[PDB]
DNA sequence: CGGGTTTTTGTTAAGGGCTGTATCACTGTGTAAGACAGGCCAGATC
DNA sequence: GATCTGGCCTGTCTTA
DNA sequence: CTGGATCTGGCCTGTCTTA
DNA sequence: CGGGTTTTTGTCTGGCTTCACACTTGATTTGCATCACTGTGTAAGACAGGCCAGATCCAG
DNA sequence: CACAGTGATACAGCCCTTAACAAAAACCCG
DNA sequence: CACAGTGATGCAAATCAAGTGTGAAGCCAGACAAAAACCCG
């Protein structure tokens, strides 16, 4: 609508934002843990896993009636604590902190 | 058109105490037309007659829909309105020259319980079923091809006078007999028509009831216990789950409805009849209401089917045999409304109309679902101020003014 | 509190072993009511399920139970033991409301009254409630309820039917009790906001418990 | 480093009109089963 | 042959 | 004079119809 | 029913703008088509039938 | 001391006008 | 023959360039017509 009136583009077509997306959404930021996890994959550009996290859904093991989807914990964190760095840059200079200071920091989380 | 809401919340604060319904009240212009010459000639025709975005709200309240004295308290002046306006003429300008209108008004968006609740009919369980004709449930079960318009208004308000003096001095049942089933003075006056949602949605009922009943085979067995009814259904219900993708509801839908008539659906249900005349019965059935269905359902009959209207009154006789027929155990006595008014009015509701899908009262659904939305995020949360504020929300987003601003592309 | 029962590997709610934090019993939380400290850890749960599952000294059921602590399962999610503030003061409302509800019917005089006087007492209070607090009649405890139903003038317009006036200054220092408790679970910094509240919360809570104890033996007796 | 001269920048009062923000009274999300004490009949019994 | 025991039930309270 | 066979009234209760 | 008095405008006229105006062709960006479902239809009333209760009639 | 809304109303704030004065920031010359 | 949406997924159509020299529609100096809508004649 405001395309065909103003004879111009204010706002950006749809693939425009599908392709921003891909920013903020989880799997584009790499990372690496220096202990290993253990028993967790090193690669760094999953997305929505699924739920049922390959359960067998063969006739004769137990049946299952449910769905599920979600993230990778760890990738999660990730994109969450890089979608912040503005809020900790700012919180380190307000401080009287140098900003170039890469000190261990510690994060807590509730579940 | 008109309906009422169940499961409206109330909320907290001050006012009075607010029951937990809601009743809307809406109408919609169909045709207009202007005489030019010797003829008639219309002008602009409503081109989507169920969409939303043209059903125009009027009146908003938060009461039953039993509440006889509140409703009549509150649609009296509405209907007064409407009678004074019945016998008027308008002056109004258009691009600066005074035009010229008068109206034509129909309420037929009333399912059939408010029908009967307004028109001071008896109750849908009464002997005398139909709301056209005055046959008796008796003979809807074996005449079923020959009937006729008869109710009406001014014969309504007659009844009910004779109802009240009694002029006769008989007894209750003859007085009865006499008066056709009328019991109270109707308030709106209305047309005979039929809604073609409700409609489909009892057909669609009652076809499921026939299905559950041909698996458990009880046209041999007349005799059943409780617990085999309920494992059938749970046996139809996992079938239709499994081959058909539906959902086993509680309540029977529109979309359920649509998806159960059709031909490869008694084609899944015949596994589970080893029988192979019932098999042809059932097929023989579904293909007689398939073929009758447009003829009531469709926009305009005399255009998109007309060989459908043509061969209805053949159609509908061959599925009153088959009913009488094979049906025996169960259409022998006793039948529900909507077959009645199906096989035995429309065809002359085609011919002094010229359709029925629409005049139906779809819009008004989707009005109450828009309802539903405007009240819970686009009203402000208080009993003084939610309703109006609704209200021209509703009014706002039916108009087609700030509509035609959409199809920039044409 | 019910997913942390089934997660941390502990029975319903309705059984005896009241307190996540606590393992006291419903008697011993019935009469202490103020000297509770916390021992219990996740590792510890999974010590007590595997003395439940091994069962090392040959025990009954009871004793077995009672050497468990009322442990019957697995655990498997390390919880933090704290308190849902929301869910406590859903429930405290809720407790509250019951309360009321005895204090009109005045079961302290009649340990006897049938159910329909409880459904009268409860349309009485829902009504005079609508007439002089703008509340209307609810299933379930509900939020806004709660916060809103927790106010003097509530109070006031209870004791409007109360014929009793000793009654009427015992709700006035339970609810002035159960205020002066309120900010020291429900803000975001105590000790920087309300100090005199957190202060002050011992001796509050304890006059709490024996107003309860004392002038409401009616109901929180064992 | 000042007069003579010049171009920018307020400053008062009263009224008009467009824009932004506070204020009012409220809501929707916290919603099914299990533990337990007391009463009670069927039945083995000494 | 009454006399407790056992299990069956059943209403209430506790989280939602 | 009494008891004794029996006969509708209405009530309550599933059941069918629309929502 | 038509002689004066003002708007309302292409025109001449050639010499000057900023604009207009022909193949590529590989990506690149829009614009439109296609496909499995959806929500609004959401509590009472009429009626037949079985069942005792107390009334209805019958007997020595 | 959950907290993000939710539409209408009132008022502060910030633009506008005229009207003479009055102060501020620079360049010729002495 | 309810219907106005829900999403992604895919394919088809516009564009868009950076190169390049020519072609073309206004704009101007006055200025007397060429109608054309007013007065009423
Ligand atoms: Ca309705
Ligand atoms: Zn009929
Ligand atoms: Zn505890």
């Amino acid at each position: 609508t405001v395309k065909a009136i103003t004879g111009r583009q204010i706002f950006q077509p749809l693939h425009a934002l599908r392709n921003a997306e891909k920013v903020l959404l989880p799997g584009y930021h790499p990372f690496e843990w220096q202990p290993p996890l253990k028993n967790v994959s090193s690669r760094t550009d999953v997305g929505i896993i699924d739920g049922l996290s390959g359960l067998a859904s063969s006739v004769d093991e137990y049946p299952v009636d449910t769905i599920a989807k979600r993230f990778r914990y760890d990738s999660a964190l990730v994109s969450a604590l890089m979608d912040m760095e503005e809020d900790i840059l700012e919180g380190m200079r307000s401080q009287d902190l140098d900003d170039y200071l890469n000190g261990p920091f510690t994060v807590v989380v509730k579940e | 058109s008109c309906d009422g809401m169940g499961d409206v919340s109330e909320k907290h604060g001050s006012g009075p105490a607010v029951p937990e319904k809601a009743v809307r009240f809406s109408f919609t212009v169909m045709r207009i037309t202007i005489e030019h010459g010797s003829q008639n000639v219309k002008v602009f025709e409503e081109p989507k007659p169920n969409s939303e975005l043209c059903c125009k709200p009027l009146c908003l309240m938060l009461a039953d829909e039993s509440d006889h004295e509140t409703l009549t308290a509150i649609l009296s002046p509405l209907i007064a309105e409407r009678e004074a306006m019945k016998s008027s003429e308008l002056t109004l300008e258009m691009g600066g020259i005074p035009r010229t209108f008068k109206f034509i008004f129909r309420g037929t968006g009333y399912d059939e319980k408010l029908v009967r609740e307004v028109e001071g009919l008896e109750a849908s369980g009464s002997v005398y079923i139909c709301t056209l004709c005055d046959t008796t449930r008796l003979e809807a079960s074996q005449n079923l091809v020959f009937h006729s318009i008869t109710r009406s208004h001014a014969e309504n308000l007659q009844r009910y006078e004779v109802w009240r003096s009694n002029p006769y001095h008989e007894s209750v049942e003859e007085l009865r007999d006499r008066v056709k089933g009328v019991s109270a003075k109707p308030f709106i006056e209305t047309v005979p028509s039929i809604d073609a949602l409700h409609c489909d949605i009892g057909n669609a009922a009652e076809f499921y009831k026939i299905f559950q009943l041909e698996i458990g085979e009880v046209y041999k067995h007349p005799n059943a216990s409780k617990e085999e009814r309920k494992r059938w259904q749970a046996t139809l219900d996992k079938h239709l789950r499994k081959r058909m993708n539906l959902k086993p509801i509680m309540r029977m839908n529109g979309n359920f409805a649509r998806k159960l008539m059709t031909q490869e659906t008694v084609d899944a249900v015949c596994e589970l009849i080893p029988s192979e005349e019932r098999h042809e019965a059932l097929r023989e059935l579904m293909d007689l209401y398939l073929k009758m269905k447009p003829v009531w359902r469709s926009s305009c009959p005399a255009k998109e089917c007309p060989e459908s209207l043509c061969q209805y009154s053949f159609n509908s006789q061959r599925f009153a045999e088959l009913l009488s027929t094979k049906f025996k155990y169960r259409y022998e006595g006793k039948i529900t409304n909507y077959f009645h008014k199906t096989l035995a009015h429309v065809p002359e509701i085609i011919e002094r109309d010229g359709s029925i899908g629409a005049w139906a009262s779809e819009g008004n659904q989707s009005g109450n679902k828009l309802f539903r939305r405007f009240r819970k995020m686009n009203a402000r949360q208080s009993k003084c101020y939610e309703m109006e504020d609704v209200l021209k929300h509703h009014w706002l987003y039916t108009s087609k003014y700030l509509q035609k601003f959409m199809n920039a592309h044409n």
